[PDB]
């Protein structure tokens, strides 16, 4: 119903489906580097 | 949560996905002069001390 | 009064330092409500009124009392920004979404867009006091001569794409204020059209103008009559040749 | 009739390589632009006094 | 992760393309000038 | 969607070409980066 | 009433998801305070 | 507490959006620079002192 | 005191909403700021010293 | 009568939401000056 | 005195609501402060030394 | 006469309002320059 | 036979990833036992 | 998937297998070589 | 080969019920000759 976009749910659904699919590639990237550098220095 | 996909529905990709670059790219910057800003945890000196070069 | 601490560390410095930070309040208030006489309310893409009218409210109407019997203006008013209006819009929409431009349908220096837009102010001319037309061509005013400077009349008129168009015919004048606002252009194609002398760069042997080319010069809008020209042809005539250094420029050379 | 790459894939590879390097070849004009401009002020910094570099600071 | 080819529905890849040949560039020199600045790792 | 006038094939192609490009860079990045810490290490 | 376009059932809906968000948010946040609270207290 | 979502119709979720974002962003930041302004909550600091660094 | 409804015939909710937002927050900020700045009352500085540390 | 063109009932609806809302503001607020109250007084 | 319902055919009062609520809130704060300023009428000097904190 | 043209029986319901919530202020200052004057009276 | 070819990719590159999710797991358990 | 069109997969597969294979068993023998990272060294010692 | 996609499933499922086994015993001697002598 409501759009200020255009997308229909469907498209909506496409669209953040493929957003969260990078955004948890950027997630895990950024999660493996943290473990990383916890071992060579923690920080807590 | 189910229906977090309506985002969409109220934003643009093009401009949101500019921000995003954006802010990301900025945060990074950010914290790793934050790091290289402390004796410690700069990893340049760090390495240097640790070789002893 | 030194040292004089009305309580604690608080003296007329500090007094008079923070009453001017009040003042400065008022006074920003005051000055950003008197820039809303004109274009508020705010509007969407789709010509409707938006939710947020901006934080500072729109002010009282005052009123302008016109020269030469022209009337009373008020701003803020729906008559001043239903007359200055445009309708008619070339434009599409390049998107739902709000914040992305609109592109323009057709020829964009004819349809009045972008750069080349124009608006509808009044078809009455610019007066004096006197109630004279502002804009006289240099023969009707009387007295005037060229008193310095290249006089242009005569020379060819060099377009943006390096072609010649025609030759100058007459210089129109702002006699209250003696100097020269528009050149007229007798045109091959046997038209006279104006062009505003700051939009034009006399050269010794030639005026060129960068910035539209060969193919606008005949379809710029022209004047009902040929003695004076109004607020509104002006503002069509200027769009249209300001529009040409974004929509001639695949156009302009060197 | 040179310059004709049949394939579709290498034409595109072509390009967008051309692409890449015209932007990293602006910001390298822009680079040396910004080099020579600092260089040339040291340099002709060179030629000042010596009370030009005896200054005291300001602290600041 | 496969439906990331939608950008170039998004973004204009020639202009895409230009930026990150500049972003590249400069990231290159700022980490070399990063380098270049400490003696130990300068190499001139 | 299509904001930019291509379709679902182009797009395919110069993705493939493109990520061609990046791992062709991420394999050269990675191969300097060895040497570096063969030359003056960091870690 | 509406000031911008919503009817009741778009604005209930929207309610909903942003509420879902905001409990997302807060949970996370609660999280990281006790942890925090754990690990050096501040009270 | 039953009808704030009557707020939606009166003010526009772009907007509304834009702004918290922006605002806890600033917010985070600004605690953050705060207690690392703090020694004994910068936990830089800290887990140098922590762990012998 | 029962009336008080029409102070909504009168204001507008858009403004009236977004200026007591502003005004709540910046009140908050500065009641927290005059705190910080006294030392028996830095939840920070107290806790430090509470906890040894 | 409006200076803003609203009718009484909308009125009345919007007068008993922003009290909801203030009321739930004072509520936490009490709270926590309660709390505070008892682990560091100040009168 | 019965008649000072007239003023509000003199003024605006979305105007003299903006006003007053301008007036009261700065007063109070200047107020407050004059307060915080006298060491005896520092109601937080005074609770620290109360309670012996 | 209304300078702002509001008609009498207007101008006396909003000053009803008005008082209202005046004297609600005044009662509420009152209690708490009670209260202050109890714990360190200035006069 | 394109699309055999993209079918069994997926199934390598499937196995072979979670052979790495097993080495990065082994890496760091090794450097916690002892580090370098 | 350009690789699988050019060689058998089994030609891939198979090259890659005992690349890794080697390269797991080198590394191996490297760590065991040194007194330290010598596996059956620090546990004999450190139950002793 | 070819096979099929069922036979292949097939015996993919006989191959790891000898491969568990085979882990199986495994683990349960590792564990055995880390009781006895650990590293
Ligand atoms: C629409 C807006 C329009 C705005 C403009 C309107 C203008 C019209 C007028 C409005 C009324 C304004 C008020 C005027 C009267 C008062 C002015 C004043 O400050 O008098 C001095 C008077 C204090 O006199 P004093 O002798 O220096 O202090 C004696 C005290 O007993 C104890 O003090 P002390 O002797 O201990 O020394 C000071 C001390 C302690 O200082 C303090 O007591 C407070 C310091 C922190 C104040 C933080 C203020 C934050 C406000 C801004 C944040 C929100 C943003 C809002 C603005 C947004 C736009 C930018 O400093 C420290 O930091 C100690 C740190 C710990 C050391 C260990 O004011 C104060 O009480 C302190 C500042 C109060 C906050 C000002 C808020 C602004
Ligand atoms: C103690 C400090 C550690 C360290 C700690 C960490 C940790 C921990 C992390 C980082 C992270 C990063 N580190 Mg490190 N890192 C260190 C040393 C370095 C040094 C250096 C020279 O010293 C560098 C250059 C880097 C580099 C990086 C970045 C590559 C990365 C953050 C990515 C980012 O900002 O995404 C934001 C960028 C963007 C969103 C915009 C990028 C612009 C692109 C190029 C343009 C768009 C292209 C277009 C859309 C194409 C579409 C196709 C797409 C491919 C789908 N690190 C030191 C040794 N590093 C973080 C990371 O990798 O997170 C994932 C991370 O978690
Ligand atoms: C000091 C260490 C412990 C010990 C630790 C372990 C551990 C731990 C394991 C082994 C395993 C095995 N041990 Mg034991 N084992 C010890 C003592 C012995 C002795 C001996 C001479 O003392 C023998 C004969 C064996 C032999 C064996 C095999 C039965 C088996 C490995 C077979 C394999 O890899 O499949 C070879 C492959 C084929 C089947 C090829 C067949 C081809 C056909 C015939 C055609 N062990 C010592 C005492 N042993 C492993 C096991 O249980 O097997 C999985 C195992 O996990
Ligand atoms: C250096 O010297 C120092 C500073 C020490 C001392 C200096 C002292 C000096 C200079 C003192 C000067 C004092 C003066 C000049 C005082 C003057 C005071 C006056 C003129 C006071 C008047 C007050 C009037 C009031 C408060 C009236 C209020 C009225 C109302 C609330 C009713 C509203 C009115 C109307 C008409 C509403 C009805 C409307 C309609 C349309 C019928
Ligand atoms: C100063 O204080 C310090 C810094 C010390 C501490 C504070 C730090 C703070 C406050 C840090 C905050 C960090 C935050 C808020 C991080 C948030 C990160 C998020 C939200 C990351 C999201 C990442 C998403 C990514 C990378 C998504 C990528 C997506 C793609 C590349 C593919 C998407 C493809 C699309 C859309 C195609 C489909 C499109 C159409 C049109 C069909
Ligand atoms: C001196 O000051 C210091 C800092 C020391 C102390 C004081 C600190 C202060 C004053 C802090 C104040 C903090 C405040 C006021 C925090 C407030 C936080 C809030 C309200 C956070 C809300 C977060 C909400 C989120 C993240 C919501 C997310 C929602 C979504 C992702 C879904 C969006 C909506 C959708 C998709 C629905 C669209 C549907 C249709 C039909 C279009
Ligand atoms: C030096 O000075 C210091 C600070 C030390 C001492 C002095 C302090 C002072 C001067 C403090 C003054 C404080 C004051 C005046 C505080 C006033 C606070 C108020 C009035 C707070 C009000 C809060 C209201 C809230 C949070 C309302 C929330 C409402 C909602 C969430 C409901 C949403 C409404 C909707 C949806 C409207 C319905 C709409 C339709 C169309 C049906
Ligand atoms: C040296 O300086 C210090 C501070 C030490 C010494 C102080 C000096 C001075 C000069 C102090 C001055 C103090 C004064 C003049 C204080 C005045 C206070 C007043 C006049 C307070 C008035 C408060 C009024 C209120 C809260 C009214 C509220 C009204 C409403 C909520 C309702 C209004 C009507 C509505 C919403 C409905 C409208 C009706 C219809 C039918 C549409
Ligand atoms: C304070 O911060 C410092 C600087 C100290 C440290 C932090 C640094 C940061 C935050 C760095 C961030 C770097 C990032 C995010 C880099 C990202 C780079 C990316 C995504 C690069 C992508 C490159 C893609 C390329 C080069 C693709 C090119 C494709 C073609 C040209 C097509 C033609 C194909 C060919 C030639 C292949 C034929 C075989
Ligand atoms: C390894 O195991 C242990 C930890 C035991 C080893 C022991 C000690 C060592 C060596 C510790 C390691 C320290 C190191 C090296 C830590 C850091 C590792 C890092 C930072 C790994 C991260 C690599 C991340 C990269 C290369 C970043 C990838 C992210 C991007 C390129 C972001 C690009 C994002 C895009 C293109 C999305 C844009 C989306 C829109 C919508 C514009
Ligand atoms: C020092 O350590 C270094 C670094 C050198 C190396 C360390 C660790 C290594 C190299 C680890 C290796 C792990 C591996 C290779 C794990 C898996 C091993 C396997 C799969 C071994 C070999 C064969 C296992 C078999 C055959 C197990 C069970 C199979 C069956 C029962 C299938 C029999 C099939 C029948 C009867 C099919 C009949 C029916 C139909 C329809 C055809
Ligand atoms: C200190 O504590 C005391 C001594 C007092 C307590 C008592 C006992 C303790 C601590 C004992 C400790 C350790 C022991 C007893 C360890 C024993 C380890 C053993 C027996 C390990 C391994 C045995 C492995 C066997 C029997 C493996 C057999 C494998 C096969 C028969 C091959 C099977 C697979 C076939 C034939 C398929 C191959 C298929 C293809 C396609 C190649």
């Amino acid at each position: 119903d409501l759009s200020f976009t255009g997308l229909s749910d469907e498209q909506a659904q496409e669209l953040h489906s493929v957003y969260m699919s990078g955004l948890w590639l950027f997630v895990t990237i950024a999660v493996i580097a943290h473990i990383a550098v916890y071992i060579w220095r923690p920080w807590l | 949560m189910s229906k977090f996909y309506k985002i969409w529905q109220v934003f643009d990709p093009r401009r949101v996905f500019v921000a995003q670059g954006v802010f990301l790219f900025l945060l990074a910057v950010m914290i790793h002069l934050i790091l290289l800003s402390k004796p410690d945890y700069n990893w340049l000196d760090v390495g240097t001390a640790k070789y002893g070069r | 009064m030194v040292g004089v601490n009305f309580f604690g560390d608080f003296d007329l410095a500090s007094l008079a330092i923070w009453s001017f930070w009040g003042f400065l309040a008022f006074l920003i208030y005051y000055l950003q409500t008197e820039n809303m006489r004109e274009g508020y309310p705010l509007e969407m893409e789709d010509g409707s009124v938006a939710p947020n009218q901006g934080l500072f409210p729109v002010p009282k109407p005052k009123t302008f009392k016109l020269p030469n019997g022209r009337g009373e203006i008020v701003m803020p008013s729906a008559e001043n920004e239903a007359a200055h209006r445009r309708n008619d819009l070339a434009l599409a929409r390049t998107s739902v979404s709000e914040g992305f431009p609109h592109a323009p349908t057709g020829n964009a220096l004819v349809d009045g867009v972008g750069p080349a837009s124009w608006v509808p102010r009044r078809d009455e001319p610019e007066l004096d006091a006197h109630g004279h037309n502002k804009i006289m061509p240099m023969a009707l005013a009387k007295g005037f001569n060229v008193t310095a400077g290249r006089d242009p009349r005569g020379l060819p008129v060099q377009a943006a794409d390096l072609e010649v168009v025609g030759r100058v015919s007459e210089l129109w004048v702002d006699v209250p204020e003696q100097m020269v606002r528009y050149l007229e252009i007798d045109l091959n194609s046997g038209k006279k059209r104006l062009v505003p002398m700051t939009l034009a760069k006399i050269w010794a042997d030639r005026v060129r103008v960068n910035a539209i080319a060969s193919d606008s010069f005949e379809n710029i809008p022209a004047t009902r009559s040929a003695s004076e020209v109004t607020k509104l042809e002006e503002d069509k005539i200027s769009g249209y040749v300001a529009g040409g250094w974004l929509y001639d420029a695949d156009k302009r050379k060197r | 009739n040179y310059s004709h790459e049949p394939n579709a894939v290498i034409n595109l590879r072509v390009w967008a390589l051309g692409q890449m390097v015209w932007g990293a070849f602006l910001a390298a004009v822009g680079v040396v632009v910004v080099i020579c401009l600092l260089v040339g002020t040291y340099l002709a910094g060179l030629l000042l006094p010596e009370q030009s570099k005896q200054a005291p600071s300001p602290y600041g």
